């Protein structure tokens, strides 16, 4: 709305998680920069009294900061003259078993704003509307029904007037959906599936026209063998985009339930998808499915960002995107058209490639799951080589720089029935290190790529997967958390170690930066989790557990224990 | 199976050697129960139901 | 052993929880000074993975560190040339029901060293001995029975081939007692009781010789009615101090139960005692009753500082302690012989003052405690005008820097019986702030005072309790942590505030300082609860709730919440 | 009771106004259980047995 456009507009604000519209999580400001940065110091600290991941990174409005933390989901509200107290807060009362239905940690990706009120969900599926003020709520309804397996980690996304919100659940057999809410009321505009009829999935009278390839009617149900589709997944747990002068929104669908692919014959339509939907109507302009009859859990939610920069020497309209199946994905934000489809990394093995003419993977059968069958050595694992991390965008030398997983995988699948409210995997995974790591024990990249022909300029490698993502300022530095808990700065040209420190516990969201006073700052979560640290966490030991992540993860306790707090830095 | 040949526009999956077209009959019949597949469904009616009664106050 | 005085007498290291034998927790480095403090920034930090009070402080010993977190008490062993990785940690497996019969957080005050092992006890009463390079267990023996309401909570102490321990739990009526064990194969040598017979309660045949009116045999039974002395208290869970040269190690023994006055006439000896013990064989040389018939939990279990200082023109060996009463004493530490008792404010008023003569406190009825009565503005609290912090001496200008509270009640008893395992109070309190404060709101101050002759020489105040204490190093500077969540430096001239950092979390532990490669590190752990943060931790709103602390420190939870860590800072 | 008045060294207990000289019978005896006040002795009993058994090995 015309509030948060204001913020946005305002200098050293930090209003939207992924940075801006757009999402390319950058910021002009410059005061710290390649010459200082040796000199940045911890500024202040506060811990969130809470365990577990700590996801996301606190909005900055004014002179107000908000900072979240994982379930119970509480927010707390602190005006930066004084980080010693806390001006008001939110600690919602949930119960317990919410916690079982979740998959892969009780994390929460932050908060939004909009019309004066801090949008705040709750993993039991709550959606609510706080004065940003007072912390009174405005409004509160329910999105998500914990009953049935769905929950809610992803940040809310505001536009204009309008909330979006999904559910996850897709482990659990969750039909996905993105909900459009009214940031006012509170009172559901519309919902945009991602199977089923073309009525229920939204689709304009002009779907896909650009490239009818790509498919169009009938596809939600076609795709299928029978009812399969009521329970196939396509959660969007990921971040948005949106570009105010389409007025259309961008986000990707998740992977197909249940992970056992021989389970659900077909496409399997429309999980997978990346996104170009009108805002007020939610109808799709286009769609793009990267990966059909998804068999290695690749959920397809990543980061969308938007830029503009020079195809063939003209001025274009794009949207880049690194999904979990290590294909980097530049398309044309305004009717869909693929220009780019390259490997993050050559290690990747489940598909050939990726033809532009077709618009589909090559897939090798060497590297495909089926029934009956253990597939070794697939790259990228389920993990995949990009996951839930938000990336950032630099304009001037027009790089997106990102934070990937070097991990591969062993998969074999076996039959399960569906039980509303119970997992419903079905696979047996073994997880591990990449080949091409310098002592090929890495499982972390820092990687610049070029979005207009995706190639590389530059790899930092790091021992765990650069979970949280990246944010690059002006002052020429790329900031990033690391799982073993260190937060650093990185020369954007070269990728040279500048600076770093040593934080409390890993950090696994992306950093986040504001000026108050005339101070720049640089401000992180901490508290390890999410899917990496599963074993951590929960104190699980079998390798196979945690559907897989725990064998791979198995040194991270060595290096850091949980914790929950935030970190702010500055010179 | 390569992903590239396709049967119609956007509708591409072939099954893999020495596994079943349709899976209905088959020893990979997920035989899934109709009421158990509802039940997101019926959840969401119910939610919507008491969303609807909380704007109207 | 001498493995541990080795470690005693090299630079840089930190080997004893008090500072040293002497408890005078203070330090030589003097490369961080007056001077240059304003340069002081974070040099790492470590998160636990724990909640709840974080109390002491880690040590040090060559180039390792070993940190301890809040129950389930675990040990992590970190080596200074890498803080980013765990050499070796013990996490024990303890039942959930041990932190319910624990009176005050489930804190634990540290780890000890000795004979190239570290020392360690678990909330549920076992004491370990594991390798201070892999952490392989040695011995382990049981202390303490949960079941009849003991715990351990306080950091073990060594001396020789000694290891004193003492549980807690006098709130649920447990007879205190300090248990002596070999360093070596954890064998029990003795047991000396706080009440009982002299027998129990080893007594030297020439005990108190020197002020026999402190009375001698006998009256471990004679001042109590019955068997009453049988759920009496009396626990040691402070701190303790030695003299080598004496042989003697001294500690104070706790309140007497319950709190409920009028179900135990008599002296209650020797509860509320200061000991001068053998280590050899635990008879006790001395013994001084600071507080007969305990009528306001003013547990007398407070640090002991061993100071060499000239006492009317004479260097005289001395023992200084400020207890729970508000009261600070100065006693020759060979002999008894009291020589100063002065109040450290001027608001207590239990007493209205302690005769040197008699050697016993003057009471004054108007705030005594009774059945049938409930006593209003009585100073101290139970909570004291000084609780379990550890304070720094100066052995230059002679000067003893306090972390004190200033907070006062209102109590009422109430009749209950006793049931082994279960609370054995019998009092309802109401406690605020004292009537001195610059505002009248105040409830901490960190106070000056020459040992000698009792007098303060400065004072600044904190918004909260000092619980933690002080740490004095030589470049003339006082560092502390506050509950709010601030690490400080203060001048020690005037208590002027020269420096400080925005810890995380409430530190509740007092600072220490080691030196690694020629540079000078400050340590403090984060971590708020303990008695103060009760009601914040266990989320409790009843203002009495808390034994009384609820309500006394409501504003607590709007300046910090729960963390638990280290932090370490340097230049 | 100023504490200043002692029946013997070490010994100057006295009760206050109002209250009892010794509370067996009186309305704030606490009837104590003999079996209740007997537990702490008997678990160290069992304790020191437990870790006498221990070092033994
Ligand atoms: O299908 C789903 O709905 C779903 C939900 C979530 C989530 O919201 O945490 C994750 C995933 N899948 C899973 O694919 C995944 O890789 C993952 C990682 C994390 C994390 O926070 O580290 N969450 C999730
Ligand atoms: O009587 C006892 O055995 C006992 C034990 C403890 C403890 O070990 O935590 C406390 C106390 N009493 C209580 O008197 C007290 O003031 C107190 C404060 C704290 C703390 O850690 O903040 N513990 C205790
Ligand atoms: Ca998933
Ligand atoms: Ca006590």
């Amino acid at each position: 709305d015309a509030d948060l456009d204001k913020q946005v507009n305002t200098a050293g604000a930090w209003p939207i998680a992924t940075g801006g519209y757009y999402s390319q999580h950058n910021s002009p400001l410059a005061q710290i920069n390649k010459s200082n940065v040796k000199n940045v110091k911890a500024a202040w600290s506060f811990s969130t009294g809470v365990l577990n991941g700590h996801e996301g990174a606190p909005l900055v409005i004014g002179d107000m900061m908000y900072v979240h933390s994982a379930f119970p989901n509480n927010t707390y509200a602190l005006n930066l003259n004084d980080p010693g107290k806390i001006v008001w807060q939110h600690k919602p009362k949930q119960d317990a078993s919410t916690k079982a239905v979740m998959c892969c940690d009780v994390v929460d990706r932050g908060l939004a704003y909009g019309a004066g009120q801090i949008v705040k969900k709750q993993a039991n599926g709550h959606l609510l509307a706080l004065d940003a003020k007072t912390g009174k709520i405005n409004w509160e309804v329910e999105v998500c029904d914990p009953k049935v397996g769905s929950t809610l980690t992803q940040a809310p996304f505001v536009a204009k007037d309008t909330v979006l919100m999904g559910c996850s659940g897709a482990e659990l057999g969750v039909r996905g959906a993105v909900n459009a809410f009214d940031l006012k009321t509170g009172e559901l505009k519309w919902r945009a599936f991602a199977t089923g009829s073309d009525d229920s999935v939204r689709l304009a009278k002009d779907f896909n026209s650009a490239n009818p390839h790509y498919g169009q009617f009938g596809l939600g149900t076609k795709t299928w063998e029978g009812d399969a589709w009521k329970i196939g997944g396509g959660t969007n747990w990921g971040w948005y985009a949106y570009d105010p002068k389409l007025n259309l929104f961008y986000y990707g669908s998740g992977n197909p339930a249940p992970w056992n692919e021989t389970m659900r014959p077909g496409d399997n339509k429309w999980t997978m998808t990346i996104w170009g939907r009108d805002l007020d109507t939610g109808m799709a302009k286009w769609g793009y499915q990267k990966t059909p009859h998804d068999e290695w859990d690749f959920a397809g939610v990543n980061q969308m960002v938007l830029t503009d920069q020079p195809v063939n020497g003209k001025m274009t309209p794009l949207l880049s995107h690194i999904d979990r199946n290590g294909i980097l994905y530049t398309l044309n934000r305004e009717n869909g058209n693929l220009i780019v489809a390259e490997k993050v990394d050559p290690a990747v093995n489940v598909f050939k490639k990726v033809d532009l003419k077709t618009g589909t993977p090559v897939r090798d059968p060497e590297f495909a799951t089926r029934m009956d069958h253990k597939g070794t050595n697939i790259c990228p694992s389920a993990m995949g080589f990009h996951n839930q991390g938000v990336d950032s965008y630099d304009p001037e030398s027009r790089t997106l720089y990102a934070g990937l997983n070097h991990i591969c995988m062993d998969w074999e699948p076996f039959m399960l029935p569906y039980r509303a409210g119970q997992f419903f995997v079905g696979a047996t995974l073994a997880m591990y290190p990449g080949p091409n790591g310098p002592t090929k024990k890495e499982m972390g990249q820092i990687r610049a790529f070029d979005l207009t022909t995706g190639k590389a300029k530059w790899t930092k490698w790091e021992k765990f997967a650069a979970w949280g993502g990246t944010l690059y300022t002006k002052g020429g530095l790329v900031w990033y958390a690391t799982l073993d808990g260190y937060l650093k700065a990185l020369d954007n040209k070269d990728g040279k170690e500048l600076w770093n420190f040593k934080m409390p516990s890993g950090g696994i969201g992306s950093p986040m930066t504001y000026s108050f006073k005339g101070k720049q700052y640089i401000g992180s979560m901490y508290g390890v989790g999410g899917w990496p640290g599963v074993g951590l966490v929960f104190d699980l030991t079998d390798p196979s557990a945690g559907l897989g992540a725990v064998g791979a993860f198995r040194e991270l306790q060595n290096h850091t224990q949980m914790g929950g707090g935030l970190m702010v830095f500055s010179l | 199976y390569d992903g590239q040949n396709c049967k119609e526009p956007g509708n591409c999956w072939e099954n893999k050697p020495g596994y079943p077209e349709k899976i209905a009959g088959s020893k990979y019949d997920p035989k899934h129960d109709p009421v158990e597949l509802n039940k997101q469904e019926e959840s969401i009616k119910a939610m919507d139901a008491r969303n609807a009664k909380r704007i109207a106050n």
